């Protein structure tokens, strides 16, 4: 089966450079032509670069020209994208595309930002004072993505909602994880949220009291 | 560049329904328009290459139609595996262009109002000099909802961030979170913090509120 594997993405500061690679396999790499694409968080996909089968003709987008440069090593079966002078707009997941006169990879994620690696602060979400009750944890002021949340070490999945994180104006991420339970269960069952942020090696369990 | 306008934005259908999605080309692109399927956290799947030319690995359920400026993706006999977001693409000339996308939602079996909760800031966060008031809307349908923060009857804006889960596939519902963020100094100047929710399932807008010291 024809395949492309992207790599080289990561967290980078603005104005800095980064080059992606795309290992092509399962097809004659020197004959086929290649494309670069990117998808910003939530937005539609966006084309950025195109190269010929030999590296002859090359064309970028307007937001990337003069900073992004496309290339290809036909001997190692690889397509390259050097991205210089990176800007916050460039933050996206970049996919490697084949073309025919198509097949898309998993993509590699590039996050450009001036924030530093920082573990999250976990706070209880408990109501103030009905058949169903709600509790949760707020996972605030962390970067980079992702963080994982489970409830009672994975035993409590029914009624759990872990929302997609949002990017705050400070450049830090934040999310909430909630669970709704029968209002009678309060007082004999316990509810603790488990938060993992691998980049900062942050592991926290917080038991939420109503 | 050539603008591909996709219609509609979101779209609800049931397992079995026959549904079609429109993509329009700002100027002529010929027969070179294709169609892609993307599910959350996945890579785009090439449904169709150019116009109606269906591709290997895709069932005959899918169909392309149109030519020139107007194009259409049509799916016969909807299956649970086909609920995703669909994107039209043209490689007629550079730069390559994509449509705004059409998210294919599960047509909710019936209208469900959200369960609304409001969470005050924790004391320990109040230590940190900041305050986060959270408003939760639980398991509602349809997705369209309106959450308005009130602080001593003053309508807030630019003040909060919103988050939506993907559509639950057991009950076809959605959940929404709204975080209002103040400083401790700001938070302590005001007394009643209210969350007002407008949704189709609620005949009147529901207001869940708390007052400082109450918690």
């Amino acid at each position: 089966e024809v395949q492309l594997v992207e790599s080289g993405g990561g967290v980078v500061q603005p104005g800095r450079s980064l080059r992606l690679s795309c290992a092509a396999s399962g097809f004659t790499f020197s004959s086929y032509g290649m494309h670069w694409v990117r998808q910003a968080p939530g937005k539609e996909l966006e084309w950025v670069a195109v190269i010929s089968y030999d590296g002859s003709i090359k064309y970028y987008a307007d937001s990337v020209k003069g900073r992004f440069t496309i290339s290809r090593d036909n001997s190692k079966n690889t397509l390259y994208l050097q991205m210089n002078s990176l800007r916050a707009e460039d933050t996206a997941v970049y996919y490697c595309a084949r073309t025919g006169e198509y097949s898309w990879g998993q993509g590699t994620t590039v996050t450009v930002s001036s924030a530093s690696t920082k573990g999250p602060s976990v706070f209880p979400l408990a109501p103030c004072s009905e058949s169903t009750a709600a509790l949760g944890c707020l996972v605030k002021d962390y970067f980079p993505e992702p963080v994982t949340v489970s409830w009672n070490s994975g035993a409590l999945t029914s009624g759990v909602h872990t929302f997609p994180a949002v990017l705050q104006s400070s450049g830090l991420y934040s999310l909430s994880s909630v669970v709704t339970v029968p209002s009678s269960s309060l007082g004999t069952k316990t509810y603790t949220c488990n938060v993992d942020h691998k980049p900062s090696n942050t592991k926290v369990d917080k038991r939420v009291h109503h | 560049e050539i603008v591909l306008t996709q219609s509609p934005s979101s779209l609800s259908a049931s397992v079995g329904d026959r549904v079609t999605i429109t993509c329009r080309a700002s100027q002529g692109i010929g027969d070179d328009l294709g169609w892609y399927q993307q599910k959350p956290g996945k890579a785009p799947i090439l449904l169709i290459y150019g116009t109606s030319t269906l591709q290997s690995g895709v069932p005959s359920r899918f169909s392309g139609s149109g030519s020139g400026t107007d194009f259409t993706l049509t799916i016969n006999s909807l299956q649970p595996e086909d609920f995703a977001t669909y994107y039209c693409l043209q490689d007629s000339n550079y730069p390559l262009t994509f449509g705004g996308g059409t998210r294919l939602e599960i047509k909710g079996r019936t209208v469900a109002a959200p369960s609304v909760f409001i969470f005050p800031p924790s004391d320990e966060q109040l230590k940190s000099g900041t305050a986060s008031v959270v408003c939760l809307l639980n398991n509602f349908y349809p997705r369209e909802a309106k959450v308005q923060w009130k602080v001593d009857n003053a309508l807030q804006s630019g003040n909060s961030q919103e988050s939506v889960t993907e559509q639950d596939s057991k009950d076809s519902t959605y959940s929404l979170s709204s975080t209002l963020t103040l400083s401790k100094a700001d938070y302590e100047k005001h007394k009643v913090y209210a969350c007002e929710v407008t949704h189709q399932g609620l005949s009147s807008p529901v207001t869940k509120s708390f007052n400082r010291g109450e918690c």
